[PDB]
């Protein structure tokens, strides 16, 4: 309908070229404030706290993704270097001759904030490995043909635990438990991201069609879109209002908000935003970050009262 | 004395509750305040009027009781940190959300700019911006820059929410 977002902030000028997997935000500093994380295309990583950039950092490659398990750990190649707190600790290496293609996270047990959590590597090999708690060791490897091309973790390691894998061959592949299952899905063109939702995983094809499916295969909704997926992005909101939305930038410039099958917000950012980051930034808790294709970043922030029933 | 009640609102860490402190007597003073949890009802006394100060807190979770207090408010202190350039919309929503409410009636507020004292503070005119107080009309308001540390400024402050109450 009209936008529920409020305009946080604006700065038109960063030096910002990241896609949605480059940026993160987490508690680096561990003093509540939580800060923006960038691994960009300069083979630079910079950091950004509030509404300044704080520091800037070289890489030694041009990064593929980066998360956080807290310990950014950022992935190029066949290294992960683990930083930490934020000084350099680690350099974990895939054990056969590897080339990592996309990485995310597990929470461990509590499958709650801040919790104990494991790295989630896919591997151009063919294969997705979860890693210890502290990072050291490689705890799970599950082979599976396809190269992976993007992933959503949904679950608690312990409790139960889903991963939902994008192969570049334009097909869904299931894990639940640790077990690889028998469900593969034939998408209509190439995927171009890949969300958690609440009762199943969100494809967005080339084709310009997010899909809804069940670990199942069932085909829940499908959203038709006026032009052309950029970035697609889970936007979570806790409390009273629960839902588990969906956030789609256009290159036409729009960036849509999706209850489930409903249309709640749409707003242009004047440039097409090429990254999406929804999550507490700040001291606030829902927080919309976008990085523009002009470098731009843009911050937004839910109301406390907005509905998307 | 004439007693009053006060409703100290403002976004989660601005200094609401560190600046009551500074209202409180040197030796009653507290050395580390912490994040105020729920709410906290105080009292302060100032020449003829005793405030009857209710500290609420400002966080995600709590904001939705502020609307408890609207219907009994005689005045409203709401406090800004001034560095927080980021959440300055968000704190204009609530203040709207307040002034909006049926039960919160036009009495004074007085809006601390507080933080002043750090190096990336916004000033007293641009943040009368942000939170668009050049629009309120129907009431008494005042923006007074504080540093609620030192208590610089609180007096100002309270001294001109007094003066609107008598
Ligand atoms: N530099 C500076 N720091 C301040 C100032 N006022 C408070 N602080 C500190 O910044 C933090 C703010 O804490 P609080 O005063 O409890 O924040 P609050 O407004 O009471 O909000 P709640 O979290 O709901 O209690 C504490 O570390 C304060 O003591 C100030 O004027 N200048
Ligand atoms: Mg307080
Ligand atoms: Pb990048
Ligand atoms: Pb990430
Ligand atoms: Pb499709
Ligand atoms: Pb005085």
């Amino acid at each position: 309908v009209r936008s529920v977002w409020l305009d946080a902030f604006n700065d038109p000028v960063a030096g910002i070229s990241a896609y949605t997997p480059c940026v993160h935000t987490c508690n680096l500093f561990g003093d509540g404030e939580n800060r923006l994380v960038i691994a960009d295309e300069d083979r630079k990583l910079k950091i950004w706290k509030g509404t300044q950039k704080a520091s800037e950092h070289p890489l030694l490659d041009t990064p593929v993704a980066i998360c956080s398990y807290p310990a950014l750990a950022v992935a190029a190649g066949s290294h992960i270097y683990i930083y930490r707190n934020l000084r350099p600790y680690y350099k974990f290496v895939l054990p056969p001759e590897t080339v990592i293609t996309c990485m995310d996270v597990v929470k461990q047990a509590i499958d709650e904030p801040d919790a104990v959590s494991c790295l989630v590597v896919g591997t151009e090999s063919g294969r997705i490995l979860i890693l210890n708690p502290a990072g050291t060791a490689i705890v799970k490897n599950i082979w599976v043909g396809i190269t992976p091309a993007m992933i959503a973790v949904q679950g608690e390691l312990d409790v139960g635990y889903r991963i939902t894998v994008a192969g570049r061959d334009g097909k869904l592949y299931h894990i639940r438990n640790g077990e690889l299952s028998q469900t593969i899905i034939q998408l209509e063109a190439q995927p171009v991201g890949l969300v958690r939702l609440a009762k199943h995983v969100a494809v967005g094809c080339m084709n310009d069609v997010v899909h809804a499916y069940t670990p199942t295969g069932h085909k829940s909704w499908s959203l038709y879109l006026p032009c052309h997926i950029l970035a697609m992005q889970r936007m979570e909101v806790t409390g009273q209002r629960n839902t588990k939305a969906l956030i789609v930038a256009l290159s036409n410039g729009e960036v849509r908000v999706y209850n489930e099958k409903l249309l709640v917000s749409v707003h242009v950012s004047p440039n097409p935003v090429t990254a999406l980051w929804f999550g507490r930034y700040g001291r606030e808790d829902n927080t919309l970050l976008a990085i523009t294709k002009s470098g731009a970043l843009d911050i937004k922030m839910l109301p406390r009262t907005a509905n998307l029933e | 004395s004439k007693k009053v009640n006060v409703l100290v609102v403002g976004l989660d860490n601005s200094g609401k509750t560190t600046i009551i402190e500074r209202l409180k007597p040197r030796p009653r003073q507290a050395a580390e305040v912490a994040p105020t949890v729920g709410f906290t009802v105080d009292e302060v006394e100032k020449g003829p009027l005793t405030f009857t100060v209710f500290d609420m807190s400002g966080a995600g979770r709590y904001r939705t009781l502020w609307e408890q207090y609207y219907r009994e408010a005689d005045a409203v202190v709401f406090v800004v940190d001034s560095a927080d350039k980021l959440r300055m919309v968000v704190a204009r929503d609530e203040m709207e959300h307040m002034l909006k409410h049926s039960n919160m009636r036009k009495v004074p507020i007085l809006y601390f700019a507080n933080k002043k004292d750090l190096p990336v503070a916004m000033p007293p005119v641009e943040i009368a911006q942000a939170l668009g107080l050049d629009d309120i009309k129907d009431r008494p308001w005042q923006i007074v820059p504080s540093n609620g540390l030192t208590g610089e400024g609180v007096d100002k402050g309270i001294d001109w929410l007094a003066e609107r109450l008598s």
